């Protein structure tokens, strides 16, 4: 008991999800039960500043930070030693309420939890804790969570459009979007007039296929909430994967649950397509390579980058490889990201350029109305090769720029 | 017309938890507590809310507890200068006050705006006040009970409080150096030639400070006691008062102060004397009660000697006195030495103040590592502001240079670097 | 099943008695003399299930009447320690109960699951409870019994 409450308190983030009641609903580390007194205390903070015409934010010790999110119902806290921010930290506490906000609805969380505050979320969020551990280690390695935007699979132009024609012509009524994914990745994106997509259904949507092997047996028909698009209301998802040795995740979102057996025709339809055009060896080609190195830029001295554009809301990065081979490096580079892009992205001091100059690495970020650019250089790397790497890799994205990107988004 | 409320002192505690272990006697946790109308039962919550907080985090880090509280309204920083004793300070967050469209004051809190090592430091330095003059807590605590430390904690900080202003508070209040006065090897020895020369003519004063220009010259006392000790002689000391030789502090009565008091714990008599802006800091032992005449000696003792030696600093300073682009701050960790070319006396900043609060930034990235480290910034404003942490030192360095890159940037850095620390 | 149970009274901070001798002795966290609320954990063992109780030993001090309102919603379940050594009895056991149903307002008050922990005449504590729709009266061992009691009730009415 001794040694597993030790080893309980050196994690380097807990998460808490709890109603305004005290009752535990989610812990990251620990089981819930054991963790209600905790809780309880969590409750009473909150409510004790509340009632003083005041809400407590944060905690700050040295070494880590708890941070309060109330987004009634629930109040979510976080228990951080790692360097993020009381933003940050809450920005993931609010990507963990619309995660629990998709299995839910607004609306249904709300009036269950205002017929009765005595209410157990647990009931009708058992099973789905894997959702929600599968989220917070994508925020841990992805950077599409810290960017807010989508990366494109590389893919030839001809290819790209050809596949994007083809999810094109398969279409039903109800359908709202046709998503096409590899790994986390972007290959082509079909949405209705004037439906736009947020970022974060589409992370979520993200962690959601890649949280389950279910979706690998066949075709799948799932409700699911994007609540940044309309949180008072159920999706519906028509997941499935085009071939067993692919990783391509076909997703089509619908607004009527009746509508199964047309939306699967309108995926038989969009498969037969593809293999009728004689685009499906390009696309596995493309999948049995879906990265690409740094040495293809050509500026030596580079790591990695992060790119992504302002007007289309879509990033590109080169495969993460040496010296980040492990996980814990991974994560490292991904935290120098997300201090890069917290520092410059300042709601009341934003930054249009910042240049790290640490003993382990050189961070560079360029900021500005069209694009950002966050780049990893080698500590040995100068200032000037620094300046002469940004106008390479620059002129280098605008000349992959149709394989990187999605330039031309289609329509049904 | 938008008015802005700049973050203010809401309120300033010191409790024990340990005191008053039973029912009906919370009141006894409460050791001093500002305001003081506020009511009796608001107090204990405020206390009862601290100690909460604090005992909620020691649930993740025993070894290490809460230092500071974020809320909607105020920031409350925590601090244990001595066991059980906590000390915590309550500052209210800045104020926008919006018209909306039909006038409806909106007041919207500014939560990020305030950085959390100022006033972290600042809890910090009113502790270090509060020790140089009254001792620990502990000690008087043992002299008569907590009856006399509530008398010595209201007693000093009713009149501290008031000299407080959280709105000028700024990255040099994180610092917490002393700015010293550059100078030569033959007036240094002249400077220790002199000192050696009053403190043994006159015997008893067993401690010597000499300082030019409200900057510090040379300190025979320890390095943390004489940091407090220089904020008291130039922020509340000098500016009361702002051969020519004349006393500064006493005519019989001189202030006891309490120096090295984590190894010796001694109790001095203060004495303040000055030539010019050329003050010396002498330091009795308590034993010893001064007379009139004793000063009356002393005042002959050191007269013309002083008087001397400080119309020979200012010959010398004038001789030794193109633009400088380049404003910094620089602080030096060995020695606590400070410098600053930004702020000016007024002492608050001379630049826009949207730049402060990414030289405060800088320096709360910077701490997380024990290397070398640089991070260079262009703000949105155009400005350019670098920070550099090396061995022990740190620089802050802005300048307005809107139409340039990075490397002439790095070029005028690495030439300030040169050319003023040479 | 875990249920929220608000204990009033027990004016003890640190010697509870009864919330201290309980069960377990860890998942202490005792916050009743800075947040005016004890936090524990007791499990109990009630008709093959098991639940677990979050309990509120709330304190009773003037200064924490503000945060009834929010330190009592969501409760199942209030139990009520009452002095058998007082000669307000009728008129304070009645006021504990009117004021934990207006702060905590549950949806049906009238229904709400009470029971009454005598510590320390029982003939006037056993006629209140009767009046008072039958609330469950046990005079404090005895600490075990009421606990379950309140397991066997708030699940009546839930589950």
């Amino acid at each position: 008991e001794e040694d597993a409450t030790e080893a309980w308190r050196l994690h380097q983030k807990h998460v808490f999800v709890l109603s305004e009641a005290g009752k535990p609903v989610y812990s990251r580390y620990g089981s819930e039960e054991a963790l209600s007194s905790t809780m309880g205390v969590m409750v009473a903070l909150v409510s004790f500043l509340e009632a003083d015409k005041n809400a407590i934010r944060s905690i700050h010790a040295d070494g880590y930070k708890v941070v309060f999110v109330r987004r009634s119902p629930l109040v979510l806290v976080a228990v951080a030693r790692t360097r993020q921010s009381a933003q940050e930290l809450a920005q993931e506490l609010l990507y963990i309420y619309y995660q629990i906000l998709s299995l839910l609805t607004g609306a249904q969380l709300s009036h269950i939890f205002q017929q009765k505050q005595n209410y157990d979320l647990r009931r009708l969020l058992s099973g789905s804790e894997r959702i929600t551990d599968n989220l917070l280690q994508l925020m841990a390695r992805d950077p599409s969570f810290l960017m807010g935007a989508a990366r494109c699979l590389p893919l030839a132009a001809a290819v790209r459009d050809t596949v994007s024609a083809s999810l094109q012509q398969a279409r039903a009524r109800s359908l709202v979007f046709s998503i096409l994914l590899a790994r986390n990745q972007l290959v082509a994106l079909v949405r209705r007039k004037d439906q736009f997509l947020h970022p974060i259904d589409l992370h979520l949507l993200f962690n959601l296929i890649s949280s389950s092997s279910s979706f690998r047996e066949g075709e799948a028909w799932t409700p699911v909430c994007l609540p940044k698009f309309n949180a008072a209301g159920f999706f519906h998802a028509h997941i499935s994967y085009l071939e067993p040795d692919t990783d391509l995740c076909l997703l089509l979102v619908s607004t009527d649950r009746e509508d199964f057996f047309a939306v699967s025709d309108c995926r038989r339809r969009f498969q037969e397509r593809l293999r009728k055009r004689g685009a499906h060896l390009a696309l596995r080609e493309a999948l049995r390579t879906p990265y690409y190195s740094v040495a293809q830029v050509g500026i030596p001295d580079l790591r990695h980058f992060l790119y992504k554009s302002k007007s289309s809301g879509l990033f590109t990065s080169p495969e993460i490889e040496a010296p980040y081979t492990s996980e814990e490096e991974q994560e490292r580079l991904l935290g120098l990201y997300q201090y890069l892009h917290s520092r410059a992205h300042n709601a009341s001091r934003p930054l249009k350029t910042i240049y790290y100059t640490g003993p382990n690495e050189n961070l560079l970020a360029w900021v500005t109305g069209a694009f950002e650019l966050y780049m990893c250089y080698s500590p040995l790397g100068t200032k000037a090769s620094a300046v002469s790497a940004i106008h390479k890799l620059m002129r280098w994205i605008r000349k992959e720029e149709d394989r990187l990107f999605i330039l031309t988004p289609l329509t049904y | 017309q938008e008015k802005q409320f700049p973050p203010a002192l809401l309120s300033f505690f010191i409790y024990n938890p340990r005191f008053g272990p039973r029912e009906g006697q919370e009141e006894n946790k409460i050791l001093f507590y500002h305001p003081n109308e506020v009511e009796k039962n608001e107090k204990i919550r405020n206390v009862g809310l601290c100690e909460a907080i604090v005992q909620f985090t020691r649930t993740f880090s025993p070894s290490k507890p809460a230092k500071s509280l974020h809320t909607q309204k105020n920031r409350q920083f925590f601090n244990e200068p001595e066991e059980n004793f906590w000390m915590v300070m309550v500052v209210r967050n800045p104020i926008i006050e919006k018209q909306s469209k039909d006038g409806k004051p909106v007041i919207e809190y500014q939560e990020e705006e305030l950085l959390d090592k100022v006033y972290s430091s600042v809890l910090r330095q009113c502790y270090s006040m509060y020790k140089l003059f009254n001792g620990t807590f502990l000690k008087a605590m043992e002299d008569g009970g907590v009856k006399l430390l509530k008398e010595r904690l209201e007693k000093f900080f009713h009149r501290y409080l008031q000299t407080l202003h959280l709105q000028s508070c700024d990255l040099l209040d994180i610092f917490g150096g002393i700015s010293f006065f550059p100078l030569d090897k033959m007036t240094y020895l002249k400077i220790q030639s002199f000192i050696n020369r009053m403190e043994e003519s006159l015997n008893i004063v067993k401690y010597t400070a000499f300082l030019y220009n409200d900057q510090l010259i040379w300190s025979g006392l320890e390095q943390d006691d004489m940091r407090i000790l220089y904020k008291y002689l130039t922020t509340s000391l000098f500016p009361r008062h702002i051969h020519y030789g004349r006393f500064l502090t006493g005519p019989c009565r001189f202030p006891k102060i309490f120096v090295n008091t984590d190894d010796t714990y001694e109790e001095l008599h203060l004495i303040v004397y000055k030539a010019m802006s050329a003050a010396v800091c002498f330091m009795i032992d308590a034993s010893v009660h001064p007379t009139l005449d004793f000063c009356r000696r002393l005042d002959s003792i050191v007269g013309p000697q002083l008087t001397v030696l400080a119309s020979d600093i200012c010959e010398q300073f004038n001789i030794n006195k193109k633009e400088p682009q380049f404003k910094f701050i620089y602080f030096n960790h060995m020695n606590l030495a400070e410098k600053s070319t930004v702020h000016m006396r007024k002492s608050l900043t001379s630049v826009h103040p949207d730049l402060m609060k990414i030289l405060g930034d800088i320096n709360s990235d910077f701490t997380r590592v024990d290397e070398d480290e640089e991070i260079i910034v262009k703000a949105m404003s155009d400005y350019w502001v670098v920070g550099k942490k090396s061995d022990r030192r740190e620089l802050y360095v802005i300048l307005n240079q809107k139409n340039a890159n990075l490397i002439e940037v790095n070029e005028e850095v690495k030439k300030l670097c040169a050319t003023q620390f040479n | 099943v875990l249920l929220k149970v608000i204990i009033l009274g027990d004016s003890g901070v640190g010697k509870t008695s009864l919330m201290n001798q309980y069960v377990n002795k860890k998942f202490s966290n005792q916050y009743k003399a800075t947040i005016g609320a004890d936090f524990l954990t007791k499990e109990v063992m009630v008709d093959d299930r098991l639940v677990t109780m979050q309990i509120w030993d709330t304190a009773g001090q003037e200064r924490f009447q503000s945060l009834g309102v929010a330190f009592y919603r969501g409760a199942d379940c209030c139990v009520l320690v009452f002095d058998v050594t007082a000669p307000n009895t009728f008129k304070t056991l009645d006021s504990w109960r009117d004021e934990f149903l207006i702060q905590a307002s549950p949806r049906d008050p009238e229904n709400f699951p009470f029971v009454v922990l005598g510590i320390k005449a029982t003939k006037r504590a056993q006629a209140w409870c009767y009046s008072k729709n039958n609330i469950p009266y046990f005079e404090t061992i005895n600490v075990e019994q009421a606990f379950q009691t309140i397991a066997r009730n708030a699940l009546k009415q839930e589950t």
